RNA sequence: GUGAACAGCCUCUAGUUGAUAGAAUAAUGUAGAUAAGGGAAGUCGGCAAAAUAGAUCCGUAACUUCGGGAUAAGGAUUGGC
RNA sequence: GCAGUCAAGCGUUCAUAGCGACAUUGCUUUUUGAUUCUUCGAUGUCGGCUCUUCCUAUCAUACCGAAGCAGAAUUCGGUAA
RNA sequence: GAAUGUUACCGCAAUAGUAAUUGAACUUAGUACGAGAGGAACAGUUCAUUCGGAUAAUUGGUUUUUGCGGCUGUCUGAUCAGGCAUUGCCGCGAAGCUACCAUCCGCUGGAUUAUGGCUGAACGCCUCUAAGUCAGAAUCCAUGCUAGAACGCGGUGAUUUC
RNA sequence: UGUACAACGGGGUAUUGUAAGCAGUAGAGUAGCCUUGUUGUUACGAUCUGCUGAGAUUAAGCCUUUGUUGUCUGAUUUGU
């Protein structure tokens, strides 16, 4: 079971729900309701219809703490040396000086 | 009560939809326990 | 689906299989780069954090960082981009590409252990494989030993042994710059 | 359906009653197909027989090569438009009605099929599958 | 209870649901739960 | 006022607000509308209905009594500021 | 219009698998005639549309018997509306 | 719907009605049969046609939800907000209604017809028939399904004091 | 006289598509006064943006409710 999403509005389309349009050039559109589906046929542009995901994305509506930072990074520092040279005499010659 | 939709795999060897999901309508009837308050006993007669 | 897991600290890798829709499910709708805790996927991995780095679906088509989408699309690729090696200067090809968002269609998820769980994963944390090559350019030899331009590299250059039946040869790089 | 169709077809909404004209989808020379009958269809006083996706009709060519005109021949519906509903739950419709001219066996007169093809037809008619680009 | 012991295959199949729809029947339901609806929509001028 | 306009539609002056009434909204009607896909297969017959339409620009066949046919056909455009 | 009886013939052979001349016995009342009994102080024509029901001399569908039924196809017949 | 003491609840079942239809594909099987060309069927499986009874989760249609928005013309000094244009017009539109345009459901026993048989005399033989009997059809009777006799009926509750 | 009932109100569920108000270095631009501009200043401008997936409507045969206010003996008739 896959939840699809609305080509025009970007709403979740739970199973058997709204309608599916296969356009002239084998591009497949999915509407969750005759609303999105009329607006689509009307040649309306999703990015100008305010309630659409697409519109809100474009107009940066209510995203807030997705621009908030995080705490994601590693902590490594481990030697393996060089394959073929005996990784024994690679730490006792690894004593630096400054 | 009402109706809703179901999604389930189908077990039907031979069918084009064997082992595939189908969506199906269903009804739901509210069914609290029934309470037993009487017994009634019938006898057979040549009149029913 | 296969998980292809790397422990870049050790240089190790081993694959793991999973036949559990619910365990598998955890990776769904996540993207490349997003981190994933362990206990869900398996009790082996309790603790372990995985960074999702890519992977293939059936039909074998690779994922591609950046696309978003949980489907497959055909893109026009160039030089210096993943999933395409140009045959000819100025060549660009149109090519199918799998999206970056994980879904049940993937044959293999490519994970990369970012930090270690409460327990060891056999062929991974318990085995370690050394870098093939050593520093070749003069100052890289300096920094890989912290040396200051005084110590003279010539003897700090790494040396790899090799036997000729009853002769053992020793060959170093060739410093440069 | 029928002769030359290996497999069955789960019922799909009829969209093309007799008199429907559908786009001809192959490269046989024919530009359109006028439906005069539907195969294996039954009978009720006053009902038009009607085709659905993957049905074999009997048609004539209203527009196209003169060698293709003025005769009845078999053809197969490959795109519908009237929305119909698969067992997986979806109501889906194409953007045009269209079929490809064929022989009783179900073999295609032409060799390519322009545009998409519905699966339920693909599944039903091997040589229609062959000459398909995008199915569904 | 049925009056006969059907064998039908259709009868006998042992179904096992995968998903029960639970969005609003009072219109074009877009959401199973108020939780899901919160997820998708974000904070509203009411809310916290 | 709009508009080509003594058109339609709204308005001032003047004049009416008269036409049994109340409560419901079954069937069948009369009068007014709409319908997915197909598109005259309906019918004696496209009956009924639908479609078209203003203005500016472009473009306009047969044939002809040379006056026409002609808004032939076919197209684009049209608000606000 | 439909169905019989006799059986000379047809059917390579073979009357009657399937048919069937000359004759001849019938049934039917959606043919057409023949009649003129009812209605001329009126019982609204032809066809179509719609809708019910009925008959069987059965086209299909169920189960059968026969064949000049190898099979497949078909033909003849029965119980059947 | 009067009257059969009243009123209420639960039931019986006389009689009447009654319903399911047809096809294909797979498999059997390139099998049986056949020199060959060709070429079946029963059991099993998946679908379909015609019909019927419902239903409205989904999709579609309907729109006076005159619910939200848009538009023209005018009128209320402007604004806000509105009135009028026999529902002014347009896009969307819940709810209800609704469509093989949508979904779901349509039972299994007996007795028989034709016909093929058993045993078996008439007629020492022979015969499915005379006695007796087996098997048997989209038929028939029931099962099931709809009414429920307003002059068919049962079980049960409570039955008025100014 | 109570898990009562209703009318409101609240919350949910829906529908539409971002209200009025205010503000703005957004705006083809335009006026007016000078102290004639080293954003000169004061206001006007279809539309745009922000507060604002807002505002409106939402049982009339949607769901729910610890809130508010209210209501809770009129009439007729029946017996073996
Ligand atoms: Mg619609
Ligand atoms: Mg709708
Ligand atoms: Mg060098
Ligand atoms: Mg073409
Ligand atoms: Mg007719
Ligand atoms: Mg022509
Ligand atoms: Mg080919
Ligand atoms: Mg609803
Ligand atoms: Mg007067
Ligand atoms: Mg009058
Ligand atoms: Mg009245
Ligand atoms: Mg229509
Ligand atoms: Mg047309
Ligand atoms: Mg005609
Ligand atoms: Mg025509
Ligand atoms: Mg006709
Ligand atoms: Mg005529
Ligand atoms: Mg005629
Ligand atoms: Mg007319
Ligand atoms: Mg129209
Ligand atoms: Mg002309
Ligand atoms: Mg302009
Ligand atoms: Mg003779
Ligand atoms: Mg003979
Ligand atoms: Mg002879
Ligand atoms: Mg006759
Ligand atoms: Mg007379
Ligand atoms: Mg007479
Ligand atoms: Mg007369
Ligand atoms: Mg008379
Ligand atoms: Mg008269
Ligand atoms: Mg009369
Ligand atoms: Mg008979
Ligand atoms: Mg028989
Ligand atoms: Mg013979
Ligand atoms: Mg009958
Ligand atoms: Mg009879
Ligand atoms: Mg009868
Ligand atoms: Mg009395
Ligand atoms: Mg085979
Ligand atoms: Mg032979
Ligand atoms: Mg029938
Ligand atoms: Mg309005
Ligand atoms: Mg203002
Ligand atoms: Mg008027
Ligand atoms: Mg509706
Ligand atoms: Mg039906
Ligand atoms: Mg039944
Ligand atoms: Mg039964
Ligand atoms: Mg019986
Ligand atoms: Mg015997
Ligand atoms: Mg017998
Ligand atoms: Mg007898
Ligand atoms: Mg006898
Ligand atoms: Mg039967
Ligand atoms: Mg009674
Ligand atoms: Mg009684
Ligand atoms: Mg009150
Ligand atoms: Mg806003
Ligand atoms: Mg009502
Ligand atoms: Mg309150």
């Amino acid at each position: 079971m896959k939840v699809e999403i609305d080509s025009f509005s970007g709403a979740k389309i739970y199973p058997g729900r709204g309608t599916l349009f296969v356009r002239g050039d084998s591009k497949i559109f999915r509407f969750q309701n005759s609303k999105s589906a009329s607006l689509f046929k009307q040649r309306k542009n999703p990015r100008r219809i305010a309630w659409t995901v697409l519109f809100r994305k474009h107009h940066k509506k209510g995203i807030t703490e997705e621009v908030a930072k995080k705490r994601s990074r590693k902590t490594v520092k481990a030697q393996r040396p060089i394959t073929g040279a005996s990784l024994d005499l690679i730490k006792e010659r690894r004593s630096l000086k400054p | 009560a009402g109706m809703t939709t179901i999604v389930r795999d189908l077990d039907r060897p031979g069918s084009k939809f064997h082992k595939r999901e189908v969506v199906e309508a269903v009804t739901v009837v509210d069914t609290p326990p029934v309470v037993v308050v009487g017994v009634v006993g019938y006898v057979e007669t040549p009149r029913g | 689906m296969k998980l292809n897991i790397s422990y870049p600290v050790n240089g190790s890798q081993k694959t793991f299989e999973i036949d559990d829709e619910h365990r598998i499910r955890v990776f769904f709708d996540k993207r490349i780069g997003q981190e994933v805790d362990g206990e869900a996927v398996g009790d082996e991995f309790k603790g372990y954090v995985f960074k999702i780095s890519g992977g293939n679906d059936k039909q074998g088509f690779p994922m591609k960082q950046g696309v978003l989408l949980p489907t497959r699309i055909k893109l026009l690729l160039t030089k210096n981009v993943s999933c395409y090696r140009p045959r000819r200067d100025g060549e660009r090809k149109r090519k199918s590409v799998r999206g970056a968002i994980v879904g049940p269609d993937l044959a293999v998820l490519a994970l990369v252990i970012v930090k270690k769980g409460e327990q060891e994963l056999e062929g991974l944390t318990d085995t370690t494989v050394p870098k093939r090559l050593g520093p070749k350019r003069a100052n890289n030899i300096r920094k890989f030993f912290g040396l200051s331009k005084e110590d003279d590299v010539r003897d700090f250059v790494i040396r790899r042994e090799v036997t000729k039946g009853e002769k053992t040869y020793t060959k170093a790089p060739k410093i440069q710059r | 359906s029928g002769n030359g169709a290996q497999g069955t077809k789960f019922r799909i909404s009829l969209g093309l009653p007799v008199g429907a004209i559908m786009n001809c989808a192959d490269n046989s020379g024919a530009r359109n197909l006028y439906i005069i009958a539907v195969k294996g269809s039954g009978s009720r006083l006053n009902r038009l027989p009607a085709a659905s996706l993957g049905d074999m009709v009997m048609a004539t060519v209203k527009k196209g090569k003169p060698e293709l005109r003025k005769k009845v021949m078999p053809a197969i519906v490959v795109r519908q438009a009237k929305s119909w509903r698969r067992r997986d739950g979806v109501f889906l419709y194409f953007e045009d009605n269209a079929g490809v001219i064929a022989n009783p066996k179900g073999e295609m007169k032409g060799s390519a099929i322009t545009g998409p093809v519905g699966k339920e037809c693909a599944d039903l008619w091997p040589r229609v599958a062959s000459n398909s680009g995008v199915v569904v | 209870k049925s009056l006969y012991t059907n064998t039908s295959r259709k009868a006998l199949e042992e179904v096992s649901l995968k998903w029960i729809d639970t969005a609003s029947k009072f219109g074009k339901g877009r959401f199973q739960t108020p939780a899901e609806k919160h997820a998708f929509m974000g904070t509203l001028k009411k809310d916290l």
